[PDB]
RNA sequence: CGGCCCCCUGGACGAAGACUGACGCUCAGGUGCGAAAGCGUGGGGAGCAAACAGGAUUAGAUACCCUGGUAGUCCACGCCGUAAACGAUGUCGACUUGGAGGUUGUGCCCUUGAGGCGUGGCUUCCGGAGCUAACGCGUUAAGUCGACCGCCUGGGGAGUAC
């Protein structure tokens, strides 16, 4: 999993308030960062289909979430988009 | 009727053999639940403990080997 | 005063060490062309005494129905096994549009004008008992004001 | 997922009819609140009250004559899957008229009986017999 | 008529254990003491009351009641109960189908009847030692089935009963009749088939026995009336 | 299951006592258990099949206690 | 009204669980079942044998009040566990009483060592005392005049399970059962037990400080296979069985009773 | 999926709070994972063992039994894409009497003791109403309802031919 102090930045950086943690660009920032970590594992284990599943779940969960920014509020999608470097 | 819950120990010890060699057979064999009457969680604990002092020679693997 | 009409008899067998030994069961309903109607089902090794059986079985356990003149008081269905039974109130002079079974537990009744069908299964004791059921469900304007707590006329 | 309320709302009912509960409570809404409203209007629970602020729950007291449940049907007719909307004229009757037919109309939520007196007719929610 | 304070004595609030409840008896449940239920008497009093109050009425109009209960711990009671105000009882195993099949039944009684008179009335004695013997066990074993119900003539108009899970086939031919049914029902008990039910404790003998005695004095008072 | 004879221990005894630790042991049971392959499968059959065995035993059983038997 | 619910209220506080408070009056005595009513939810089928003192014969008549026992309720149909035990609480009363003036003064008298300790008997019941106990030096009750009459001096006592034994003459002198279960083991220490149920192969006599022992059917007897043990011994009752064998790995104890 | 240890790693549950504010459910096509056997290339090969051989048995014995025994089973990386892949029971949500357990949390309580009173998750058995052709299912529904999808339309021919 990702270790607490990273997650704490990860909240810090992209949520507004800091003890928020709950937004929805936050979340999604999370789940990127979480995605990156597991790349570099899945290059080594290919075979560790168990645990790409969760990854996959993952990926699935941030693809939602941009969707519903994109509906809700289009400008504040693109800035989170430049920021994490997501292609879409 | 267990001892662990009573003791309340957080975790089973290898290193405490006197301990082990209750639950442990005359054979060398870990004792059923049902006999000895631990509790489940603590069962496995106690196992695991066993088995790693098994590998340290700390307890023996069988009565008859040598 | 009582009408009785003996719907079917069927022969059954059950097989012993010597061979077949046969039997007969006698379904009748009998009504009083009024509310009153009660199936009876008997079964004796002989026809007649059967029928007698099937008969004393449907005079106890009789059961009312609410006969809002010679029909029903609204479409009502009935199940019981694998017969499943509608039948709908009809107007003076249609008579009993239903069929076999059913329509003998309705004349009995007294039920004049019906337009009833027999979905699913129509073995003829389980049809009688889902029309039976039907029958006994059915309730009427008045029943249906004192369940309410209003009079007749706020119902209509 | 939760999709159909007054659905849910009916079942409830329902349950509590079979179950010889004296009161079923649930989460409130204003359409619902109508359809016990026009339930208790025709008789077939005693009183029906909506308690809370944040999440409010609505809770219906059920009826009982002589043992038996008072609603003896209760089933949905338009639901979310496939809608039912009932013109003035094609108004059904439940149960011969003895029961009722609650029917969303653009004057309110009512009986069938009474959406028929106005000249109007709509969406055609549950009968209740 | 019959106190609260007397009840307690007895021993009626007390039920049976948790885990052999019905929950059709939850309404008359008041709550659980040491795992074993307690039956409320606040609602069971009234009710039982009511129940008397019935019987008396019975018992007015010439009713005949019939007195139920086969436990062998107040087989002896339920007797005595019966014959206090002269009517019928059932204190051992009740015959399956003694009201539903009456007419079978009644031939069995008659037949009693007969044996006891040539026991009784006869005085001829002068018979074959073992055919006697036999005779002797045959009247014996109506005596303990059919004792209380030989002098009943037909079908009780009332039936009172000491449990009702023990006696459901009486409660059932009850049903089935349609004879009203006073029914001591404790915890583990079904409440439905019974039509004046008292929520109290079967099983002990004191309470038994004080449940009886109220409605043994009913009964008379009813006939006195 | 080794054991030592006692000094002035009968020879009867020891044999009996030894008997009873093979049988604490289950030595002979495990080897019986060892001489043929049980597929997976049927080693699971069997265990289930032996709990529901045992839960008949100890319930139903039971409840017909209950009830006299004459 | 709350009546009621103050009523049940008292009445828990005028009842409590163990067999202490003498309060069922036996209202029916049959032999060989006695029957009581201690405000339960119903009346215990008692036997006889938790009420004959010493001799043989009844000592209690209709109205006559002892506390039984509870913690354990419904079988299927009744209530208790037997008021006998009840006593043994007044029992440990008397011994713990000694503790207060460091001297418990009765009658002891001590025989013969089952399992190395003279056994001592007070009132009804008889005790299993270890060796030292019933002799305060190496006096010896075996040149005494036999069921000699002194008192008991308590020499040692276990504590959880109950072995005590006591001090005979001498007037003027004044986890838990598994790691040491090398106490009873030697080879035959002999043990009074209670049996607790015979399950048709064994009889399961249990007392020393929560362990299983089993006298399971070959001994129990001088007869091997005809004998089912519900015939032979009794239900709960404290007997003359030892050890014979203990694995305190596999916790089976396996005593015997043909000794 | 089962010895023990370490490294990398996915999910579940509980405890309180704090936040986001319908972001949800289902899913034709599509994509992935998918026992055993089987295939490819390269390793390995103790035991077991299709095939095969011999010895029995038998009327025969291309079987069962016995003695041997090679593919295979094992590892790496590919493919295969099926099984009584079963709870023969699609997924998600709501509601409806009870009892006896197991397992894993957690709150309080003199833990006066292995306990006492709750409250969550997953789970085994029995059984009520109801349901069911019956068998049975029964708060983990096969009950009462809603949302979406998949599938069935007499047996054979045939899950075969093209």
């Amino acid at each position: 999993s990702l270790s607490t102090e990273a997650t704490a930045k990860i909240v810090s950086e992209f949520g507004r308030d800091a003890n928020d943690t709950g937004s929805t660009e936050v979340q999604v920032a999370l789940l990127t960062a979480q995605i990156n970590h597991l790349q570099g594992h899945f290059a080594e284990h290919k075979k560790d289909h168990h645990s790409r599943r969760g990854l996959l779940r993952m990926v699935s969960q941030r693809r939602k979430l941009l969707d519903y920014l994109k509906r809700k509020d289009v400008a504040r999608y693109t800035q989170l988009i430049e920021r994490l470097g997501l292609r879409r | 009727f267990c001892r662990f819950t009573a003791e309340g120990v957080q975790e089973i010890d290898y290193k405490d053999i006197a301990t082990l060699k209750n639950y442990i057979t005359e054979s060398g064999k870990i004792v059923p639940s049902r006999i000895t009457g631990t509790r489940a969680k603590y069962q496995r604990q106690l196992a695991r403990a066993i088995k790693r002092a098994r590998y340290l020679s700390l307890l023996p693997y069988t009565d008859r080997h040598q | 005063e009582l009408q009785e009409k003996l719907i079917a008899v069927n022969r059954v067998s059950k097989t012993v060490k010597g061979g077949r030994i046969f039997s007969f069961t006698a379904l009748t309903v009998v009504g009083d062309g009024n509310g009153r109607v009660g199936f009876g089902y008997g079964k004796a090794r002989e026809v007649p005494a059967a029928i007698q059986k099937a008969m004393e079985k449907a005079r106890r356990n009789m059961i009312n129905v609410a006969l809002n003149n010679g029909t029903l008081q609204h479409p009502v269905k009935g199940v019981h096994t694998g017969s499943r039974v509608f039948m709908q109130p009809a107007s003076e002079g249609t008579g009993i549009i239903a069929g076999g079974a059913m329509r003998a537990v309705l004349e009995v009744a007294g039920v004049h004008n019906v337009l009833a069908k027999a979905y699913g299964s129509t073995n003829p004791i389980n049809v009688v008992r889902a029309t039976i059921d039907g029958l006994e469900n059915m309730n009427s304007p008045e029943m249906v004001a004192a369940k309410r707590g209003k009079s007749v006329e706020e119902i209509l | 997922s939760m999709q159909d309320p007054i659905a849910d709302m009916l079942t409830r009912i329902r349950n509590g009819q079979a179950a010889n509960k004296a009161a079923v409570t649930m989460p409130s809404s204003k359409l619902k609140v109508a359809i016990a409203n026009v339930l208790k209007e025709e008789g077939f629970i005693e009183d029906f009250k909506v308690e809370g602020d944040t999440k409010p729950e609505l809770e219906l007291t059920l009826k009982y004559f002589q043992g038996k449940a008072v609603v003896e049907s209760i089933q949905r007719v338009s639901r979310p899957g496939l809608r039912i909307y009932k013109r003035k004229d094609e108004l059904p009757k439940v149960m011969a008229g003895l029961g009722i037919a609650v029917v969303s109309t653009s004057k309110g939520v009512m009986t069938d009986r009474a959406a028929r007196q106005a000249g109007l007719g709509g969406e055609i929610i549950c009968y209740v017999a | 008529t019959v106190s609260m304070r007397d009840m307690l004595k007895a021993g009626v609030h007390f039920g049976h254990q948790t885990r052999y409840w019905n929950p059709k008896m939850k309404p008359f449940i008041f709550g659980a003491r040491n795992k074993v239920h307690i039956i409320n008497l606040e609602k069971t009093v009234p009710m039982f009351n009511e129940a008397l109050a019935e019987l008396n009425k019975i018992a007015s109009r010439k009713g005949k009641i019939l007195f139920v209960g086969t436990k062998r711990a107040a087989s002896e009671a339920v007797k005595d109960a019966a014959l206090s105000c002269d009517q019928f009882f059932v204190n051992h195993r009740w015959l399956g189908g003694m009201l539903t099949n009456w007419k079978t039944v009644r031939q069995s009684i008659k037949r009693l009847k007969d044996l006891e008179t040539q026991s009784q009335d006869g005085t001829f004695d002068k018979l074959t030692k073992k055919e006697a013997l036999m005779r002797t066990r045959e009247l014996e074993k109506l005596e303990n089935s059919l004792g209380g119900i030989k002098d009943m003539g037909g079908l009780p108009d009332a039936l009172f009963v000491i449990d009702a899970d023990h006696e459901h086939i009486a409660i059932k031919e009850a049903n089935n009749l349609g004879i009203p049914v006073f029914a001591i029902v404790d915890t583990n008990s079904d409440p439905d088939g019974v039509d004046f039910v008292i929520p109290g404790n079967d099983d002990a003998i004191r309470a038994v026995t004080l449940y009886l005695g109220a409605v043994a004095a009913t009964v008379r008072e009813g006939r006195s009336q | 299951p080794v054991i030592k004879v006692r000094e002035n221990e009968p020879f009867d005894v020891a044999l009996r006592r030894f008997k009873r630790s093979c049988e604490k042991a289950g030595v002979l049971a495990e080897v019986r258990r060892r001489e043929f392959y049980e597929k997976p499968t049927t080693e699971r059959k069997r265990a289930k099949a032996s709990a529901v065995k045992r839960h008949a035993k100890k319930l139903a059983r039971e409840n017909a206690r209950r009830t006299r038997l004459y | 009204e709350s009546f009621a619910q103050l009523f049940e209220e008292s009445l828990k506080e005028i009842e409590t669980r163990p067999g202490s408070i003498v309060r069922g009056v036996v209202v029916a005595i049959d032999k060989d079942v006695v029957l009581v009513d201690a405000g339960l939810k119903s009346e215990s089928a008692i036997p006889a044998e938790q009420f004959k003192n010493a001799q043989g014969e009844l000592e209690i008549q209709v109205g006559d009040e002892v506390d039984v026992a509870l913690d354990a309720v419904e079988d299927g149909f009744g209530e208790t566990l037997l008021s006998r035990e009840k006593a043994k609480r007044h029992e440990a009363w008397i011994t713990l009483e000694k503790a207060y003036e460091d001297a418990e003064t009765v009658t002891g008298v001590i025989n013969g060592k089952v399992k190395g300790g003279f056994t001592v008997e007070l009132n009804g019941i008889r005790a299993f005392l270890p060796g030292s106990l019933v002799d305060v030096r190496p006096v010896r009750d075996t040149l005494h005049l036999e069921g000699k009459e002194l008192e008991f001096k308590v020499i040692k006592l276990d504590q959880k399970r109950n072995n005590v034994v006591v001090s005979r003459r001498a007037v003027i002198e004044s986890e838990d059962p598994w790691v040491a279960i090398a106490k009873r083991y030697p080879e035959g220490t002999k043990l009074t037990g209670r049996v607790t149920n015979l399950t048709d192969y064994g009889c399961f006599v249990e007392i020393e400080e929560g362990v299983e022992g089993l006298v399971h059917v070959s001994e129990m007897d001088w007869t091997n296979k005809n004998i089912h043990p519900s015939k032979v011994v009794n239900v709960g009752d404290v007997v003359e069985v030892m050890v014979l064998d203990i694995d305190e790995e596999r916790r089976r104890i396996s005593l015997g009773l043909k000794q």
